DNA sequence: TTGCCGGAGATGGGCTCCAGTGGCCT
DNA sequence: AAGGCCACTGGAGCCCATCTCCGGCA
């Protein structure tokens, strides 16, 4: 999705990098989630279910903790991250997979934004699925 | 820029009067702020401030953006400038500066520049 | 009784504005 | 020398995306 080596090695879709691309902004919760998801080192608290753009919060409290760090908001927690996700519902960005705790799914066209398929990305992260 | 509700906005600038107007109206008609927000495509936060200012003021006019407050042009200092000119109507701008320093009205930092002091004369 | 949904005042980020200020020139 | 011209500022208000507290409903 980029020519130059606009900075290397680790996570596939660095939020800091996607901000500069996809429109702009001071990092948005959903962008945060995409980043963590494209980072093998994070696959123990959050990850792809294997089904399309759907994912799971293996450790919501750990995901939360991190989110807080990114936004410099020490008081963050699952309660608030959750409602955050709940806020995305009618903006057609994130939807919650009924009958399952901690599992959600991006519903915007990430393929158009990311330039990859679910499976494409999945492979690159070595998705157990 | 485009917000997450789908609205069109100009980062930094007030919501157009025609819309702030509609916001108040719908609320008047009984529409719930969350609906207005979701409908008129405006961040509930914004709808919130607007409605609140209207209920508290009666206006839809956003606050006055921009400007600054005086730094060197201190109230007293502004007067001293009037006193000096009144005493001697032809004393030069740089002479007023020395008199402000000599009487310790201003420091070697507080002291208003010539341009500024002549600006004070002109505008006062 | 835990679990999820959603309303709305409070926050501070990036941004546009502009009175205010101090050089520079003539 | 006082006025014309003016780049440069910082702090204010602006909408936006949450943050945050909490009532509803199941």
């Amino acid at each position: 999705r980029d020519r130059a080596d606009l900075n290397k090695d680790k996570p596939v879709i660095p939020a800091a990098a996607l901000a500069g691309y996809t429109g702009s902004g001071p990092i948005q919760l959903w962008q945060f989630l995409l980043e963590l998801l494209t980072d093998k080192s994070c696959q123990s608290f959050i990850s792809w279910t294997g089904d399309g753009w759907e994912f799971k919060l293996s450790d919501p409290d750990e995901v939360a903790r991190r989110w807080g760090k990114r936004k410099n908001k020490p008081k963050m927690n699952y309660e608030k991250l959750s409602r955050g996700l709940r806020y995305y519902y009618d903006k057609n960005i994130i939807h919650k997979t009924a009958g399952k705790r901690y599992v959600y799914r991006f519903v915007c066209d990430l393929q158009s934004l990311l330039g990859y398929t679910p499976e494409e990305l999945h492979a690159m992260l070595d998705v157990k699925p | 820029g485009v917000n997450q509700l789908g609205g069109v906005f100009v980062n930094g600038r007030p919501l157009p009067d025609v819309v702030r107007q509609r916001i108040v109206e719908l609320a008047h008609q009984g529409v719930r702020p969350c609906d207005i927000s979701r409908q008129l495509r405006v961040s509930h936060g914004c709808v919130s401030k607007i409605l609140g200012r209207y209920y508290e003021t009666g206006s839809i006019k956003p606050g006055v953006i921009g400007g600054s407050k005086p730094k060197v042009a201190t109230p007293k200092v502004v007067e001293k400038i009037a006193e000096y000119k009144r005493q001697n109507p032809t004393m030069f701008a740089w002479e007023i500066r020395d008199r402000l320093l000599a009487e310790r009205v201003c420091d070697n930092d507080t002291v208003p520049s010539v341009s500024s002091i002549n600006r004070i004369i002109r505008t006062k």
